[PDB]
């Protein structure tokens, strides 16, 4: 309690210098190691764990310890070393590494011998000689290695350069024989320019080839052990003890591969300090902590602005552009955010609100960026901008200038941007109305916006007395008024002629229920629930649940919410299921609004109920079997279509469906594992076209 | 596990109690501690259960939105419920959209018992919301004066 209270604030806020709280803090910890020792190498190695952004900030406070009791620093370390093995042994290598850095800088804290180091690192790089086993495995191990030279690549290498150069030699070649496989499914961006989004650990080995070229000197990190040169060089130091990586086992479970999100370079900011390049260690170490801050701080959102904004380093950086292009890297992050994306949208306010004189301004550049460089933007990242971006501006009155934009008015209505801004609105609307929308654009943009979301009725006062079953429905809406029941509609249903399934019957039952409820959400809901045993007889088939969507879409096509709403309805009150909505998306009906973004919102909302069924694997598994078929077909179709007609492959329409193939495989991806072998032996097999069996390989390199 | 880290100040219950809870207080808060259901306040007259559904669902699923109306006039008084199907949508909910904008207002969300008939109507003298009755200002997404 009163002791981790201290251990944890230390660094923060305060009167006195960091320096002079640390000493401070060394000699209370000292005083209090005869009664509590074992409370205090727990809540050593806790932070040592939990809090890497302040990694120099403990690892001095460990060698002021250590200076002060040489037996105490062992115990610390031993202690260290059982939680690394603790941790990788339950899969647990993303807190592996912030372990591993932690001894590292020990070194330069004089707690840790550099042989020591050295030999473990030696056993790291090992790990990629293993035979058999998944490059995820050997990547995670190089990186441990790699991302913590940064703190130690110096003392390691003035010490032992021979040694180091052997590993490096070792490293080097494994980065050569890498599979990149999974690239092309992580980018952000496929366009090289104006910054090639780099696979994670190309781009940490240039940057430590950038740091070994400079003598390994960096001028970012803090180092407040330097300030303690006297206590600490005439301070014992300990030896590791040999390090072996825990074999590689079937229930081993490592970081899938990541793609470095790049959006900002120096020139963004002429009048600001120079920002470190993409190639730089400090680039790397920055993003590193204000990622590592973000993770500690999620849950308060003010206090997460608060770490974000002062944050510390040696010398000045363009921050309020490291923390925007930190959190885009975050929301863009594929398969997913490290939070869930509502998060960045409520931390970009908080941040607007503590540094209202620059953040605003590096934040609507970075928006204009964005918007800039959408046309090979990934479709799934997309669609989290056009979420951020509405909701963003729905919280700041919808301010926006529209006619920056103007130049995707020109444009094929297909294309990236004006499809953008269509969607946008369309998420605007959502969140106020029709003609709010339809005033805060400019003119020339009143096409871009959403129609009015007016019900329709094939036998409304438009209609004609030459409609099937027309007056059996006109006598439904009397029925419905004057408050009937189930056993009542059955039988007005019974006038109605077969062109079980009656199409016909089940149109008129809907289109009426429906139309008399087209007031509110609840007015639906209750309707539904009402007439719901007559749903589930009129529905028992499939065919006549495919139709009861099909009606309710030409009933509310002008309404994307509701149909939204209703299709949840239903599957959630067993109206219709899963699978029939899966194929009601494929279906030609929905085929001038497959591009649209409700059409997805609701097949992945469809998805994420079918995740949450109990003891339902074989339906989960059927559903995206169906899925998958259902894209293999559609898109080989074009494909062929277009070897055929020698047309063009890369339409827009392809970019969404491949694009939105990609995406189920993303967003499931822990699901979809246990159907690899059905997926390679039955769909997803040497027989398709190339294009379209390259994303199943992509989904597979992520764990391979 | 660290205290600092586990901060998780948004979720907390607030001071507010329903006085009409047919129940005790240490009843209410064990209700309050694992409902998936959140009051909002301070919303605009004008507000639809619509415009409520598409902010709210930015958290997770909402299983039902009822509408706050005038006891008399029945017509929406400028709050409502929102239930989510699991305590961590709504746990989101009070952390993110809390405190943020549906129609250029700043809405309040608390932790709410649980829905019960006629808790979706106005405790107002006058019909709409007890706060109604007092507030001095002119407040056009309010119908105007107290
Ligand atoms: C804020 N709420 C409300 N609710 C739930 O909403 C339903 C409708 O109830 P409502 O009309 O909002 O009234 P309450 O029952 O919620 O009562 P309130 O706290 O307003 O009572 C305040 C008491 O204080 C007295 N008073 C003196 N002077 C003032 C003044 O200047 N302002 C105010 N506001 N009160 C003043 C009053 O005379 C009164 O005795 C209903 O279902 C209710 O439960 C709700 N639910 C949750 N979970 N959380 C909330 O914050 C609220």
């Amino acid at each position: 309690d009163h002791l981790e209270s201290l251990i944890c604030k230390v660094g923060e806020k305060s009167a006195c210098s960091l320096e002079s709280n640390l000493e401070g803090l060394a000699g209370v910890l000292e005083a209090d190691l005869p009664n509590y020792k074992s409370k205090i190498l727990r809540l050593l190695c806790t932070v040592a764990r939990l809090l890497p952004e302040k990694l120099t900030i403990y690892t001095t406070l460990v060698g002021l310890l250590n200076a002060r009791n040489y037996n105490f620093g062992g115990e610390f370390v031993e202690a260290m070393i059982r939680q690394l093995k603790e941790s990788l042994k339950a899969n647990n290598y993303n807190e592996a590494v912030y372990l591993v850095r932690f001894l590292s800088d020990l070194v330069n804290c004089h707690v840790i011998a550099a042989p020591s180091m050295v030999a473990m690192f030696e056993n790291f790089v090992s790990v990629t000689q293993e035979e058999d086993v998944p490059q995820v495995r050997r990547d995670w191990y190089v990186y441990a290695f790699l991302s913590s030279l940064p703190w130690v690549g110096k003392e390691l290498y003035e010490k032992k350069d021979a040694e180091m150069d052997r590993i490096f030699a070792n490293t080097e070649s494994y980065l050569k024989r890498r599979q990149k496989t999974h690239v092309p499914m992580l980018q952000v961006w496929t366009a090289d320019k104006p910054h090639p989004q780099e696979e994670y650990l190309d781009c940490l080995w240039a940057q430590i080839q950038k740091l070994k070229k400079d003598r390994w000197q960096e001028r970012h990190i803090l180092r407040p052990y330097l300030a303690f040169d006297s206590i600490l060089c005439e301070a014992l130091q300990h030896n590791l003890p040999p390090f072996t990586p825990p074999p590689h086992t079937e229930d081993s479970v490592y970081p899938m591969p990541r793609v470095i999100f790049r959006m900002f370079d120096y020139t963004d900011d002429p009048e600001g300090p120079v920002m470190p390049g993409s190639h730089s260690v400090e680039r790397f170490v920055i993003e590193e902590n204000l990622h590592c801050i973000i993770k500690s701080h999620w849950k308060e959102r003010k206090t997460c602005a608060a770490q974000l904004v002062s944050y510390p380093g040696k010398n000045k950086i363009p921050l309020n552009y490291h923390i925007v292009e930190v959190i885009f890297a975050e929301l863009f992050q594929l398969p997913a955010p490290p939070h869930i994306d509502v998060m960045y949208t409520t931390l970009l306010i908080e941040l607007c609100k503590l540094q209202p004189g620059s953040l605003p301004q590096v934040l609507a550049q970075a928006t204009e960026m964005l918007y800039m460089r959408l046309d090979t933007m990934n479709t799934t990242c997309v669609d989290r901008f056009i979420n951020w971006f509405s909701h963003h501006l729905s919280n700041f009155q919808f301010r926006w200038s529209w006619e920056d934009w103007s130049d995707c008015l020109s444009q094929d209505p297909e294309s990236p941007k004006p499809k953008f801004v269509r969607e946008v609105l369309e998420k605007c609307m959502r969140l106020s109305y029709h003609q709010r929308i339809l005033d805060i654009v400019p003119p020339t943009f009143s096409a871009l916006c959403p129609s009015n979301p007016t019900c329709i009725y094939k036998y409304g006062d438009e209609s004609s007395n030459s409609l099937p079953g027309h007056s059996v429905a006109l006598c439904l809406a009397v029925a419905f008024k004057s408050k009937a029941t189930n056993d009542e509609i059955f039988s007005i249903l019974k006038d109605v002629p077969n062109p079980s399934f009656n199409p016909l019957k089940i149109e008129v039952f809907v289109q009426t229920l429906l139309h008399l409820a087209a007031k509110s959400f609840s007015h639906s809901f209750s309707a539904l629930a009402k007439f719901h045993e007559v749903f589930k007889t009129l529905a028992e088939s499939d065919e006549g649940k495919l139709h009861v969507l099909r009606v309710m879409f030409e009933v509310w096509r002008n309404h994307p919410q509701m149909i939204a709403v209703l299709v949840d309805k239903m599957i959630r009150t067993q109206i219709v299921d899963c699978a029939a909505v899966a194929n009601w998306i494929f279906s030609s009906e929905l085929s001038r609004d497959f591009t649209r973004l409700f059409v997805w919102e609701i097949l992945h909302s469809t998805i994420r109920k079918m995740n949450k069924h109990v003891g339902a694997q074989s339906e989960q598994k059927n559903l995206f079997l169906v899925i998958f078929q259902r894209f293999i077909m559609i898109l080989t179709e074009h494909l062929v279509r277009c070897e055929t007609d020698g047309t063009s492959v890369l339409t827009p329409w392809y970019k969404n469906c491949i694009e939105r193939l990609q995406q189920i495989f993303l967003q499931h991806h822990q699901i979809i594992q246990q159907y690899m072998v059905t997926l390679e032996n039955l769909l997803f097999t040497a027989e398709l076209d190339p294009h379209i069996l390259a994303v199943f390989q992509q989904f597979c390199a992520l764990q391979a | 596990l660290l205290k600092a880290l586990r901060s998780d100040s948004y979720v907390e219950l607030s001071q507010y109690r329903d006085q009409h809870f047919r129940g005790d207080n240490e009843e209410q808060e064990k209700l309050l501690k694992k409902s998936c259901t959140l009051y909002v306040g301070n919303l605009s007259f004008y507000t639809t259960e619509e415009q409520i559904y598409e902010l709210f669902s930015k958290s997770g699923d909402i299983k039902k939105i009822i509408m706050g109306l005038d006891k008399m006039k029945k017509t929406a008084c400028g709050f409502c419920f929102v239930e989510y199907y699991s305590r961590a949508d709504a746990e989101n909910a009070m952390r993110y959209i809390n405190g943020t904008r549906l129609d250029d207002r700043i809405i309040r969300t608390d932790w709410d018992a649980g829905f019960k008939e006629g808790r979706q109507y106005g405790r107002g003298r006058s019909g709409g919301q007890v706060r109604d009755e007092y507030r001095q200002d002119y407040d056009a997404g309010r119908g105007g004066y107290g």
